[PDB]
């Protein structure tokens, strides 16, 4: 995308043209083979806007002068967006069944906290020190 | 024969005085039932003690929720105008 | 929305026009792919009013001089609203099955506390120090 | 409502007109998508009267000079009322099934005390320090 | 009711008119959405008489100068009555199934003492310090 | 009943008229919605006679200077009678099924000792310090 | 019965008339709603004779000068007889299923020792200190 | 029986008439409602002869000058015989099913050693100190 998702804050996202937003939405839709096609644009826009806001407020600043967002900020915001979209769709599918057969997935009862609950969240979590507390500070 | 608890003997008992003083110092009201056991009321004849909360030190002590001036625990019956 | 959900307190919500409320309701409805379309307008309004009241009373104030609501207050109030609407609908579905197929969602709770019980609550809980007690205070 | 549920005690509730009570009943009914329509008015009135009584007798007073009811008293009483109605309806449904399909809800079953046993009770429990005992008192 | 259930002893219950008893029975029947309509009057009277007796013998007196029935004595005696009627009906239903239609309730392994074993009993239990032993005495 | 169940010992029960026994039997039958109507009079009389005997021998005398039967002796003996009848019927039904549907009760566990093993026994057990050993005694 | 079950030892039981034995058999048969009607007289007689011998040899003598058979000796011997008859029938049914109709009983667990393995045995066990070892002696 | 099972050793049993053995066999058959009618005489005789031999060799002598067979030796030997016959039939049925219905018994995880594995063995085991080792001896 022309403005990349790591280059826009919440107010910038609101100021983008529809095409600049659609380029970013299109990029997020690449993170699932289904593209979440049955979920409307405004839900995908809400997920991305929320991921931008949550990056800038929960996954910003420093720990021992190291950035708290240590990985690529583009892919972190895209995975954080995909995590949100998947939760708006109701969560992971653990098992799916119908006329076309049945499949069961290695979701395996992932842990208590928000980002642990989906595959996209588990990817995003590696970009931010796995939510660990390595901050240190001194008196002078 | 007179036992220590027998009604004619109570005024001779050091404990009867001491625990009536204790009850006066410890009450908030004349309403004994809300404050003392049936045992205490009978054994120390608390109906006849002048219990009313007026001799409890905590009736007179400041106990403010926010205390800027470090003034809690002060007793008003020790002010110069008393 | 014209006034944003983070800009309004409980009394302000009651003072809004129906349109300003309906804009905030429409924003909350973006957080589910189903839009909770079978719940009536009054129930969505009650959930938002409750989320605003609960934010201002339970998730307000300071904690070692840090604000207790550390994340974006807009998205916090929206996730807390979506959490409430989902609890008015029942719980989260762990599983859904019928004429057209079956699914299971891996929505196993992180614990017994209310916010842990739905995906929106688990998201909201990251905005507020995960309900931890980092308050500290001194004598002078 | 004209009188709000936090403004009325048990004796006041008995003194309200049918309409003033029906406004409060109607507000409690907003907390469920089903509104508990198949439960009669007397039972909803009894649940509210009982919630008001418990607020004033179990969840009143002070605790280390803090209020015990730390959250909004309106929503606390409504959630406590919803908890009662759901228990008069036999409890949380963990699962429901029939001709219209099957659903299973993420209730988890980890709750063992009264307020822990339904979603409305778990919400109400946040307003009252989660039943924790932070009372403190001094000699002089 | 004209005399309230907290105002009457076991002897008083036996002395009430049938109408005064029926008003109290009608109040107890408000605590279930089914009203236990298939359980006869004599059994509901026996449950209430027993609840009054058990209040006045077993949940009476003081622990330190504090009363052992801390909550509202009306709703305590009603919940204790409802607990008894539900045990005369055979216990809590954990699950019910009819003509295909099926439901399962979140009752769980709630405990092993009497009051822990029903929803009404768990409610009643919060009025009586949860059967805790905070009693204290001193020598003089 | 004319003589109450707490006013009769085993030899008194044997001396009662048939009508005086039938009044007490009728009172015990109130403790179940079913009335145990398919269990014969002799079996209900044996259960009551046994409850009277067992009260007077196992649940009598002091602990410290407290009576070991703390609660109402009438309702204790009635619950102990109902407990015995329910054991003569085979124990608590945990689950029941037939043409008319299925129900499962929350009567799981029930400890290991006899009184723990039915709802009537669990009720009776509260009248008697829960079978705890609070007796103390001294030299002089 | 004219001679009571607690008044007869093993030799006395053998010396009784058939009618005196049949009266005691009739009393034992009151302890089950089924009366064990499909088990023959000789087997019910053997169970009673055995229960008498069992009482006189294993549940006799003293602990700390207290009698070991603390409860009523009549009902102890009857429950011990009922325990034996139920063991001659194969034990307790945990579940019974017929022409569609099914029931399951809360008779699980208990323990590994014989009296723990049926409801009658669990009752009999309370009459004899629950098989505890409270004997004590001095030297001189 | 004319000679009782406790009066005969292994050599005495071999010297008995068929009628004297048949009286003892008949007495053992009283310990099951089925009488083990489908198991032949030779097998019941073998079980009794083995029970006699095993009594005299394994359950004889003294502990702290107490006899190791503390209960009635007659009933001990009969229960030991019944234990053996039930093992010759394959052990305790835990569950039985067919065209006549289904039943499941509360036999359960009864224990790992020989006598623990049947109801008759669990009975016999109480006559012999539950196989406990309370022997004591001194230097002069
Ligand atoms: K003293
Ligand atoms: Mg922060
Ligand atoms: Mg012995």
């Amino acid at each position: 995308p022309d403005p990349s998702i790591d280059e826009v804050s919440k107010s910038d996202w609101d100021a983008l043209t529809t095409q600049e937003q659609d380029d970013i939405i299109s990029q997020v839709e690449n993170l699932s083979s289904t593209g979440w096609v049955n979920t409307s644009r405004e839900r995908k826009a809400e997920a991305i806007r929320s991921a931008i806001a949550e990056r800038d407020t929960l996954y910003s600043g420093n720990m021992s002068r190291l950035p708290t967002l240590d990985g690529d900020a583009e892919y972190f915001t895209l995975y954080l967006s995909a995590h949100k979209i998947q939760l708006f769709e109701g969560g992971e599918a653990q098992s799916e069944s119908g006329e076309g057969g049945s499949v069961s997935y290695s979701t395996g009862g992932g842990g208590e906290k928000d980002l642990q609950k989906t595959r996209y969240g588990r990817m995003a979590l590696e970009y931010v020190w796995e939510d660990n507390s390595i901050a240190a500070l001194r008196t002078y | 024969m007179q036992l220590r608890r027998s009604p004619g003997m109570r005024p001779m008992d050091r404990d009867w005085h001491q625990e009536r003083a204790r009850a006066r110092e410890q009450a908030y009201s004349s309403d004994l039932t809300s404050q003392f056991s049936e045992s205490e009321i009978v054994k120390y004849e608390l109906d006849t003690a002048q219990i009313d909360g007026s001799d409890n030190p905590r009736t007179y002590i400041w106990n403010r929720t926010i205390d800027l001036f470090g003034m809690n625990g002060t007793d008003v019956r020790e002010l110069r105008n008393r």
